[PDB]
């Protein structure tokens, strides 16, 4: 235990990290997606040692759609449980890099006053926090899951147009969601859900965040 | 004699249980196909099953040939009167 | 006492007492179940 | 070849496992001195952990099992005579060694033992009478339900269970 | 030190003392570095017979050979066999059976207790 | 049970119990419990004339 | 179309119920035209291809006007088209049919008039139908007797009481289950599933012991058990330097050999579970497996300092023979060795004969059923089962509708209700219309909340105030309003 | 010992219930469909 | 936790009117029989098998805490209310209780507490066989256990 396998952990989890950054639009290098876990450990050099600071090593900016705000940013804190005296190192990181958005993944606990930080952090800008063992596996690979995609203002706008449709009456959905959380889907905002139907052949649905 | 071969994820009893109930539905459903065989095509009842109404083969097993097992939840009936289902009975029988 | 709350509408789309929009429409193609029948469609022959 | 090592643990190891290879006389009779094998055995077991760990010692301790058998003579003759190396020999490979006359028997049977137990499950069924039209194959399955039921007659109902093909007697 | 001997020390699972009947208590000396027995109401006490005073898990033996005087056999409802000579006197009529208990056995296997006078052995075959 | 047989022991009413495998014998004699009559079979055999 | 199909239905049954069976209304028009196999089939294929491409204007649900509304018109009609098209098609007019032109065009005619008919009226009250419609199968015989076999365990308890629950929407299911499926080799590998299968499953330590005894220990290495004297005298590369002070009792717990065929375990991972768990202050010893009997004698790490009465604390901080019976107390019940701490011990096993699944596409486009080892298992650790490594993290699923939403999300417990919905009408065997059970999950599921839409939940429902109090409550709704 | 009908004659077949009613596949169905529940009232009471 | 390992064998008699349940064997103490070969025999004429001894022990465990048969009534009185301080009619009262309220099926008698107490280790004697398996689980269902 923690003495190889471990570097399959982290070689899936940043596989679907980076596939769920590839699928947030970022221009994830194929290679990056392709990589084995034998060239994971070759791209990053890793185990010359035990207990090496991979999770720093793990740490990432990626940065693609092809909308170029550029720069989001993924850090993986060291420490199983995260206090606020790492937040603010980090804090004081993003603000340095000046990024757009800033992505930590914690192995455990945290203080809710950091909780609370990385909540409100900032009114014009986003922090975002991810579990490690939730990361740990792809839900999105699952038979069961439909295609999700988030609608622009604009298609909301002509959505509603041309319905009429008024926004209550729009199904909600629920940001405790892990796909709610995985797509950084903010509230109010909506999501375009494709599902195979036994009757139409395709069927697409709606749903804003709440 | 203990030389009964127990099934693999089941114990002898779960085997013995399940052997025998085996047996008490082939022998059932072969001398059921016998009355299914046995029966003209001139009857009522055979004229009654075939048409699609009230009836079944199942059921000439039962009124010419034999019911079947009783079972409680699907088991075989459980040994209420003391390792014994009755007095008529002797100790650890087992017959159907 | 569940299911009362709930009418298809003239637009299609299935919704209840308050309004709110349960299906883009019934059964996602508005049609009637009765007219529905039973079919094979053979497209997934085996042989290509 | 002797290699020699500055540690007194290791040592001290050395002369312990030297200590196991004076087992049953059969150092003597291969010829082979226990002290050198000793000393071979631990340096490769060094070779590998390059500590004095105790999971290091562990393996001494696995070592000194496999050498204090009496069981399997011809393991450590088969060691002895260079057939099985100490690098070899220590240098893993054998899965808890005592090939050579009936654990690794009992080790086979054991794995045939629970290998069985997934075999047949919990259950059976299966009638094969009645032919399924998508594999010409009667692997099917029948079903006697609807003892009253409606106005629907009682049939029997045949499902194929490769295909998955589900008729009724009507 | 081989895998042919077996396990039966003989357990001593409790000494009443003298001065009340009362169970003795394990203790060590520490001084003489030897196990003792002691009660706890009184200041009975009294040195132990060995070093083991304790087992746990258990069950794993022949109960049912066990725990049954051969009295059933004058039971006309338990079934008389034609095979014979007790395992003792040279006479049939041995009364058999299974474990028949929680430990109902899966051992469907017969176990033979002769119901002739002057034997009442309890065995199987 | 002879006394029982002789009805110098209410049949009616006395029931009289024997486990071997308790080693215990019970016997009960109040209001409540069922009994009904059946012939009684001695040497494999009818005791009615 | 054909390429897509295969898509849609992973089963590869093509026999789905949809309106307008147009090979009757075709066989009428020839029935009624008298077109035969020994007469010419006078046909232009180009107004085939026209009149299938009109109609499929005819099949209006939604306006034109706008391609979104013309996509959600496409795909809505999608299969319907593909069925129509497939069927339509000009080889099979002209080969298969033989219509003749004019056949044809009364045949069109007729088709459009039965699409027409299809359309469902609007206003309707469907939903009061729908309730008829699960309250109907569920008055059959959803709670007749355990029928099933499948060479298995009898989980998900059949029906009504699974229907009632579910109804109820209990936190946790009666009868919790969960299904392991293998990916390449475990499949066909009962060897590599076993390893999993040791690996997946529930141990605790008292399941692993054979025996436990407590003894007085004059010498860790002259000890008092004999048989076991050669195996501690021989130890010396261990620090006994600090056991010269360590409990001079001596426990030792026996182990069952026969356990370590039936979950495949070593020595050298049990000493190293038992001191990680209890940390450093247990000292542990034990036999190799090829000794007479498995047996681990344990010492407490007394570390010759100030562990020697140096308060005197009038408290007697731990008396020895009681601290070897918390700590057995502690070792049997406490440490799990292996296994999700949930899942009782888990598995059954079936042959994937056993349904129409894991159907494969082949070079020919033929469908082809494939075959596998697959476990039962009663578990929900959704997390912790997806996590597990070779298990197929897609295939894989449980009866628990709860850990569904947790995880997956309200989304994905749409699908499995609607399965197990269907599941249970499955296995009554009478037919029930699937829009229906679509339909009864987009109601529990509009809210986007996991919620029972019984009276256990109406309160937190934002329906009308009358509603509510017409709930038996009445007043409590009323006076608040 | 198969059924089949043409221009409402029938051809060959003992009848069955799969035939006559609530089952898929139905003259009953077929009959609702084309003939309308009017005529099939009157067919079904006139047969009967 | 780290109290005792072993919770799990403790019984636990529940008495009439008592507001909580209490150790089949407090009542032992209350009975007068100190002494534990005494009980044992109340409870088996053979205690020649170590199991039954051995399953039997942690109750053994329990009687230490209180040896005196007037505390232990006044114990069992404790339990059963509160007369004040007054431990006379604790005791007086668990005295009414063992004579009348228990097992009265016996006798009420002051001479039948003794032969009481006989009966009382059998009936644990045989919840002891069946709590060790070699009793089977007496039937409901069963019409001589009826009336
Ligand atoms: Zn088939
Ligand atoms: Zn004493
Ligand atoms: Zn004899």
């Amino acid at each position: 235990m923690d003495d190889e396998e471990e570097t399959y952990r982290l070689w899936k989890i940043r596989k679907t990290i980076m596939q769920l950054c590839h699928d947030r639009g970022y221009l994830v290098t194929q290679d990056e997606l392709d990589q084995t876990l034998e060239e994971f450990k070759a791209q990053s050099g890793d185990k010359p040692s035990e207990g090496r600071p991979r999770r720093t090593d793990l740490t990432v900016l990626v940065a693609h759609n092809d909308d170029p705000t550029d720069q989001m940013f993924v850090f993986f804190p060291e420490e199983p449980k995260v206090g606020i005296k790492t937040i603010k190192v980090y804090c004081q990181r993003m603000q340095e890099e000046n990024i757009t958005r800033a992505l930590i993944v914690v192995q455990q606990g945290m203080t809710p006053s950091a909780k609370q930080s990385l909540v409100d952090m900032a009114p014009k800008y986003i922090l975002e926090q991810f579990l490690q063992q939730e990361l740990l596996i792809n839900i999105t690979e699952h038979e069961l899951v439909p295609e999700h995609v988030v609608m622009t203002k604009e298609e909301v706008t002509e959505l509603l147009a041309r319905y009429k449709l008024r926004e209550n009456q729009l199904p909600r959905i629920q940001a405790g969601d892990p796909v709610a959380r995985y797509f950084g889907i903010k509230r109010g905002q909506v999501v375009k859900i494709i599902r195979p139907s036994e009757t139409a052949g395709r069927y697409i649905t709606y749903r804003l965040v709440q | 004699n203990n030389e009964l071969e127990p099934t693999p994820g089941n114990t002898l009893r779960q085997t013995f249980e399940n052997q025998v109930n085996r047996i008490l539905n082939d022998a059932r459903d072969k001398t059921g196909s016998s009355a299914q065989k046995s029966l003209s095509e001139y009857n009522n009842f055979k004229s009654m099953v075939v048409s699609g109404a009230k009836g079944s083969k199942i059921n000439i097993s039962q009124v010419i040939a034999v019911v079947g097992q009783q079972n409680v939840e699907g088991k075989r009936i459980p040994f209420g009167f003391k390792h014994r289902t009755l007095p008529h009975f002797i100790k650890d029988d087992y017959g159907p | 006492k569940s299911m009362e709350s709930v009418m298809v509408k003239y637009d299609a789309t299935v919704r209840n007492s308050i309004n709110q929009v349960v299906q883009l429409r019934y059964g996602e193609d508005g049609l009637a179940g009765e007219s529905v029948e039973f079919q094979n469609l053979a497209t997934l022959k085996p042989s290509n | 070849r002797a290699p020699s090592t500055s540690d007194s643990v290791r040592l001290k190891c050395r002369e312990m496992l030297a200590a196991a290879l004076r087992t049953g006389d059969d150092y003597i009779a291969i010829g082979a001195d226990e002290e050198e094998l000793g000393s071979q055995i631990e340096e490769a077991i060094y070779q590998e952990i390059r500590n004095t760990d105790m999971k290091y010692k562990n393996r001494v301790r696995s070592r000194i099992s496999n050498l204090k058998d009496a069981k399997n003579p011809n393991l450590r003759k088969n060691v002895l005579c260079g057939n099985i190396p100490p690098d070899l020999f220590a240098r893993m490979t054998a899965e808890e060694m005592a090939s050579d006359e009936l654990k690794e028997m009992r080790k086979n049977l054991t794995k045939e033992a629970i290998r069985e137990h997934q075999m047949a499950k919990t259950g059976g069924t299966q009638t094969d009478l009645f032919t399924c039209g998508k594999c010409k194959k009667k692997n099917c399955t029948y079903t006697q339900v609807q003892t009253r039921s409606a106005d629907e007659p009682m049939t029997t109902f045949v499902v194929c269970n490769e295909c998955g093909n589900r008729w009724k007697f009507c | 030190m081989e895998p042919d001997g077996t396990y039966e020390p003989g357990f001593v699972g409790i000494r009443f003392c003298q001065e009340c009947n009362n169970m003795l208590y394990p203790k060590e000396d520490k001084e003489n570095r030897i196990l003792l027995y002691a009660c706890r109401n009184c200041d009975y006490q009294q040195e132990a017979d060995n070093s083991c005073i304790y087992v746990n898990k258990i069950t794993h033996e022949v109960d049912e050979l066990t725990q049954i005087i051969a009295d059933v056999s004058q039971d006309p409802t338990l079934p008389r066999t034609e095979d014979h000579p007790c395992q003792k006197c040279g006479h049939k009529e041995a009364v058999f059976f299974q474990s028949h208990s929680a430990r109902a056995e899966d051992a469907m296997r017969l176990y033979y207790v002769c119901t002739a006078p002057h034997c009442g052995h309890r065995w199987t075959e | 049970r002879k006394l029982r047989r002789q009805m110098d022991i209410i049949v009616s009413e006395v029931s009289m119990i024997r486990d071997i495998r308790e080693r215990e014998i019970r016997i009960y004699t109040d209001a409540g419990r069922i009994c009904r009559p059946l012939l009684i079979v001695e040497k494999q055999k009818l005791l009615l004339k | 179309d054909r390429e897509v199909l295969r898509v849609i239905f992973p089963t590869g049954d093509s026999k789905v119920v949809l309106p307008c069976n147009l090979l009757r209304m075709i066989w009428n028009a020839q029935k009624i035209f008298h077109i035969n196999p020994r007469l010419p089939s006078d046909l232009h294929p180009i107004k085939v291809v026209e009149g299938v491409k009109e109609l499929s204007k005819k099949l209006v649900i939604v306006n034109g006007d706008d391609p979104l509304s013309r996509q959600a018109q496409e795909n809505a009609t999608l299969l319907f088209n593909i069925h129509l098209r497939s069927t339509l098609c000009s080889r099979r007019m002209a080969e298969e049919f033989r219509l003749s032109g004019e056949a044809f065009d009364w045949l069109l005619g007729e088709i459009e008039s039965k699409f027409n008919q299809a359309i469902a009226h609007p206003g309707e009250m469907v939903g009061a139908l729908a309730a008829q419609s699960l309250g109907e199968p569920a008055t059959q015989m959803t709670l007749n007797t355990f029928h099933y076999a499948g060479v298995s365990a009898k989980n998900v308890t059949l029906g009504v009481p699974r229907l009632k629950e579910l109804i109820n929407i209990s936190k946790k299911p009666k009868t919790p289950s969960l299904t392991v499926f293998l990916l390449g080799q475990s499949a066909r590998d009962a060897e590599r599933a076993k390893d999993i299968l040791c690996r997946l499953e529930h141990t605790t330590l008292r399941k692993v012991t054979a025996n436990t005894a407590i003894y007085y220990d004059p010498n860790p290495q002259s000890t008092v058990v004999a048989e076991d004297q050669e195996w501690v005298n021989v130890y010396y590369e261990m620090p006994d330097f600090d056991v010269a002070r360590i409990s001079p009792w001596l426990l030792r717990v026996e182990l069952d050999r026969k356990h370590m065929t039936d979950r495949k375990l070593t020595m050298e991972q049990i000493a190293e579970k038992i001191n990680a768990g209890f940390g450093d202050d247990l000292n542990c010893i034990f036999n190799d497996d090829n000794a007479e009997k498995l047996v681990l004698r344990i010492r407490i790490m007394n570390s010759d300092e100030n562990k020697m009465q140096e308060e005197e604390e009038v408290v007697d901080k731990m008396d020895d023979d009681v601290f070897l019976r918390c700590i057995e107390s502690n070792m049997l019940t406490d440490m799990t060795l292996q296994g999700i701490e949930q899942i009782s011990k888990v598995y059954m096993h079936l042959p994937q004969t056993d349904n129409k699944k894991k159907i494969i596409i082949t070079e020919d486009g033929e469908f082809k059923a494939l075959q596998e080892w697959i476990l039962e298992t009663d578990g929900v650790s959704l997390m912790r089962v997806l996590s597990e490594k070779d298990v197929d993290p897609v295939r894989t699923t449980s009866n628990d509708i709860v850990e569904i939403f947790t995880v997956l999300g309200i989304e994905a417990v749409r699908k499995a209700l609607e399965r197990e919905l269907y599941h249970v009408i499955s296995f009554d065997g009478s037919y029930v219309n699937y829009r229906h059970l679509a339909l009864l999950c987009d109601t529990m599921t509009c809210r986007g909340h996991l919620m029972a839409i019984t009276r256990h939940g109406v309160n937190r429902q934002d329906t009308g105030p009358l509603m509510k109090c017409s709930f038996e409550e009445t007043v409590d709704v009323l006076m608040e309003a | 010992t198969k059924v089949v009908v043409e221009n409402g004659e029938l051809i060959m077949g003992i009848l069955c219930k799969k035939s006559l009613g609530t089952s898929a596949g139905s003259l009953v169905h077929i009959s609702y469909l084309e003939m309308g529940h009017d005529i099939t009232r009157l067919f079904y009471s006139n047969i009967q | 936790g780290a109290k005792k390992s072993a919770i799990g064998q403790r019984i636990v008699a529940t008495l009439p009117y008592i507001k909580q349940e209490v150790p089949i064997i407090i009542v032992f103490r209350a009975l007068g029989f100190v002494s534990d070969r005494d009980i044992l025999e109340h409870i088996i004429y053979d205690f020649e098998d170590p199991e039954m001894m051995e399953m039997v022990k942690p109750s053994l465990d329990e009687a230490f805490v209180i040896q005196e048969q007037n505390v232990a009534l006044n114990f069992i009185g404790s339990r059963g209310a509160k007369p004040g301080v007054t431990k006379e009619k604790r005791i007086k009262y668990a005295k009414e209780v063992l004579q009348k309220e228990m097992l009265p099926h016996v006798g009420v008698s002051d001479f039948c507490e003794t032969k009481k107490a006989y009966f009382l280790g059998y009936m644990v004697h045989r919840l002891l066989l069946a709590a060790l398996g070699r009793r089977e689980l007496d039937d409901r269902d069963h019409y001589g256990n009826k009336r």
